[PDB]
């Protein structure tokens, strides 16, 4: 029967008591303005312990509690709780997890579940031992409640495998079971008969499917029931095919983290008063000896807390939130005012979380104290490079060694292989100066169908024109040939794809480590952008990815006119508004560069808000950034102000002051021949490299075709809401992702798109 | 909303958060004042072949989050996966 604790509430002096009497002084545990004071992990046992330790009285566990040991205690932080605070309600239940009648005495397991309102917060598992020689069987049980094993039916061999259990029972016989993922969500009770063989074994629970909304629906149950057996076929079966959620990865080697000597103190009864543990042996000799003791040893749950205050200290870096479950296994008992030293390590992850596995000895160097602790890592964001330097050979290091960096790499190179005959990881590697592609055979025209189903769109004359990419390669072509001046690893439609990989490769390996929380929130600059969402919320496959961001650079490669040269009359700058002057702001730049653009009629328009007053990338006609770098030149000589000016002195004057200067700056800046040179201003200096003014307004053309092919690429059944929701943070809003009214109107505001602007219209459709 | 037509949705606006990604400024000064203010984040990971996001991270905060960063107390780690790869494996030489 489950057993009810009475309502015990956190109060401020209880926790300064109890921090104190531990030694905990955790910033988290005072009392400042404007912050709610948490309250410690270890007060957990404090609240349950009135209830856990009323598990062992009932008249069915009979043994002798003078002669009882506390083998080990561990607190498990349920995923998404908040740490307990000051005011907080908290009910207490508790269960009997397991006895067990042991050949040297009787094992007594108890689960402790703290609920503060309604909603449960945390485990408190405690093992306690009676020494004695039981034998009352009949009495014994293990209502055990199994990890959750996740299974991927890839084949139908492991259909055959399942439908040959009869403890597995569909609702619906018929299930489709190919491609799924199936959850036993199993609960294991076991009444016992010997102390080596079962009487009575009962596993049961729910089996659920993913769905591609990513929510588990019930499709059968587990029923086994058994008699006289040595074990649970149930759980060896999944242990041997299926995954726990979650996986232990150690690392290469174990960290020596720190070296502190802890000090247990000459009296137990501040600790007992604060922790309503008034055990006798702890505070009194008399009992202490009655009890065959060497003394009144220090609580172990003092020991185990005199340490927790320390892994909150070192590892979790006097944060409480990032310690969620901490175990300790109190071996050898600890004498008052003894020098207790800990050897602090850490040891592996478990997803994203830190394991830190310590032991503890007294001044003899005997094992005293051991356990371990699962540490968040600092909240954490990712943020994914643009495209940049693409040095010949990015990743390869990486790609040798790491075997998740050789799958993803290998996936691509050979998709890349399959659809446009070509391997990305040679162009990467030996970086060829000209690649040809060969159309010959059923393969070879399947390639061509590939390279002659992409078309992009672009202004003509104010007309809509979906010309053709590789307009040359027609049904009579036979090969296409990628012409780079030094590397086609340069070219944009390598550079996107190669960069993009690395960095998915890059964030695989760190995922086989284990080192990526299931919370971070991620966001890519540019390019980038796309490896982010195939590496944190994997909407796209490999195989997707790299197939996008190809037909991405080649739709930006010929998004503008080129002469024979392959020049256009484009460029970008990276104006940095602290060279020019401290007092020159970014809405000065912003009214400088829509000025010159609506006068000279070029386009130019800022396209990266990179860093606040001290760098701006501005694209545009190659003319325009030679009249604004020439423009920035001439007012930090003449050190003339536009924002002071426009209201201290006269308004709308300076708009006809400027105005008057983009004369001087458009009339030398027309001269120049079609393929200019632009020059190294003061706050100007030209992105080499790139000549297609992208992320303007210039581009709006080309997205037409660009959003077909995402559709086509990007599948719906792939888009995991909760993955995204909260977390991505595009560069078209800047806002955390969230799939609101909101949101759907502010990106209808910036982006013109009427499959958004009837969602809207139709919002109260979709809520119901 | 039902998660089948939340799915959907989230799709769609996905679809073009994507499609027009090269169609509008990259708003990234104001991304850097999401993740660091609106969410507090003491580590930011760069995934790249050379810290560029790495240098405009740490030129954001000693411009505008020197006095916030103060006010809050927290420690903030901004690592490049190029350069920085140690502390990010946690893997140090003795």
């Amino acid at each position: 029967d489950v057993i009810k604790g009475k309502d015990f509430e956190i109060t401020a002096k209880e926790v300064y008591d109890f921090t104190h009497a531990v030694g905990n002084n955790c910033e988290d545990f005072v009392s400042r303005p404007d912050r709610t004071m948490l309250a410690p992990m270890d007060f957990a046992i404090v609240v349950g312990w009135r209830a856990i330790i009323k598990a062992i009285f009932p008249n069915t566990v009979d043994g002798d509690l003078l002669k009882l040991v506390h083998l080990s205690n561990g607190y498990k932080m349920i995923p998404g709780a908040k740490p307990l605070q000051v005011g907080d309600v908290v009910s207490t239940t508790a269960v009997i997890e397991s006895v067990v009648n042991q050949p040297t005495g009787k094992i007594v397991d108890v689960v402790g579940t703290l609920s503060r309102n309604g909603k449960p917060v945390m485990e408190v598992t405690s093992s306690f031992f009676y020494r004695g020689n039981y034998t009352d069987f009949e009495n014994t049980f293990q209502k055990t409640v199994e990890p959750v094993y996740q299974m991927h039916i890839k084949t139908s061999k492991d259909i055959a495998v399942l439908r040959s259990k009869e403890w597995f029972q569909l609702d619906d016989e018929d299930f489709d079971l190919l491609n799924k993922t199936l959850t036993f969500e199993t609960e294991t009770e076991v009444t016992f008969k010997n102390a080596n063989i079962f009487s009575s074994v009962k596993c049961f629970g729910p089996i659920k499917v993913e769905l591609p909304t990513k929510e588990t629906v019930e499709i059968g149950i587990v029923d086994y029931e058994a008699g006289a057996s040595h074990g649970n076929p149930v759980v060896d079966f999944l242990k041997r095919n299926g995954s726990t959620l979650e996986q232990k990865v150690n690392l290469e080697n174990p960290i020596p983290i720190a070296v502190l000597d802890s000090y247990t103190p000459s009296t137990n009864e501040p600790y007992a008063r604060v922790s309503g543990d008034l055990n006798p042996i702890h505070v009194s000799r008399h009992f202490a000896s009655y009890a065959n003791l060497p003394g009144t040893i220090t609580h172990g749950m003092f020991s185990s807390a005199s340490v927790r205050a320390l892994i909150e200290n070192w590892a979790a870096d006097s944060v409480s939130s990032r310690v969620r479950g901490y175990t300790c296994q109190f071996v050898d008992m600890v004498l008052p005012n003894t020098a207790l030293k800990t050897s602090i390590q850490h040891v592996g992850m478990i997803n994203g979380r830190k394991l830190i596995k310590f032991e503890t000895r007294n001044e003899d160097d005997v094992v005293v104290l051991t356990g371990e602790a699962e540490i968040e890592q600092p909240v954490t964001t990712f943020v994914f490079t643009g495209q940049g330097s693409q040095e010949q050979g990015m990743g390869m290091d990486l790609y040798k060694t790491s075997k998740a960096a050789q799958d993803v790499w290998n996936r691509a190179d050979n998709h890349f292989k399959d659809t446009y005959g070509f391997s990305i990881l040679d162009i990467v590697i030996n970086n060829p100066v000209n690649l040809t592609i060969h159309f010959g055979g059923e393969k070879g025209k399947r390639i061509r169908e590939n390279y002659s189903a992409m078309i992009f769109e672009t202004i003509v004359d104010g007309k809509l024109k979906t010309e053709k990419i590789f307009k040359e390669i027609n049904e009579h072509s036979t090969s296409y040939t990628f012409r780079s001046e030094k590397g086609l690893l340069s070219a944009t439609q390598f550079t996107q794809p190669a960069l993009t990989l690395m960095e998915k490769a890059a964030f695989e390996d760190l995922k086989s480590k284990g080192l990526i929380p299931a919370d971070a929130t991620f966001a890519g600059h540019s390019l980038g952008e796309y490896a982010a969402l195939a590496s944190l919320a994997d909407v796209m496959s490999i195989e997707s990815l790299v197939e996008v961001v190809f037909y991405r650079g080649m739709t930006m490669q010929v998004a503008v006119p080129r002469d024979e040269l392959g020049r256009s009359n484009y460029g970008m700058i990276a104006i940095n508004p602290g060279r020019v002057a401290a007092s020159f702001s970014q809405e000065a730049l912003q009214y400088v560069v829509e000025r010159v653009g609506k006068r000279t009629g070029w386009l130019v328009e800022i396209v990266n808000y990179n860093v606040e007053n001290q760098q701006y990338v501005a694209a545009g006609d190659l003319r325009a950034l030679d009249t604004v770098t020439n423009v920035l030149n001439f007012i930090k000589l003449q050190k003339i102000d536009i924002i002071e000016l426009q209201k201290s002195l006269s308004l709308e004057e300076v708009e006809g002051h400027l105005f008057e200067i983009i004369d001087e700056a458009s009339k030398k800046s027309a001269v120049k021949p079609r393929p200019l040179k632009l020059e190294r201003g003061f706050a100007c200096i030209p992105l080499v490299g790139i000549s297609v003014p992208f992320h303007s307004t210039y581009l709006m053309n080309g997205v037409k075709p660009f959003k077909s092919f995402l559709k086509k690429n990007i599948i719906k059944e792939n888009v995991k809401v909760a993955r995204l929701a909260g977390k991505y943070i595009p560069n078209l809003t800047a806002k955390p992702f969230q799939v609101t009214k909101e949101y759907f109107q502010d990106v209808y505001d910036l982006t013109g798109s009427e499959p958004i602007k009837e969602i809207i219209d139709n919002w109260e459709k979709y809520e119901q | 909303m039902k998660p089948e037509v939340e799915q959907e949705l989230a799709h769609i606006l996905l679809t073009e958060l994507l499609a027009y990604q090269f169609a509008s400024p990259v708003r990234w000064i104001e991304t850097q004042d999401v993740f660091l203010k609106d969410f507090n984040t003491e580590r930011v990971v760069e995934i790249g072949p050379s810290p560029t996001l790495a240098g405009m991270a740490q030129r954001t905060l000693k411009n505008k989050y020197e006095s916030y960063d103060a006010a809050l107390s927290l420690h903030r780690e901004i690592l490049c996966y190029s350069k920085d790869a140690k502390e990010i494996y946690y893997t140090p030489d003795p």
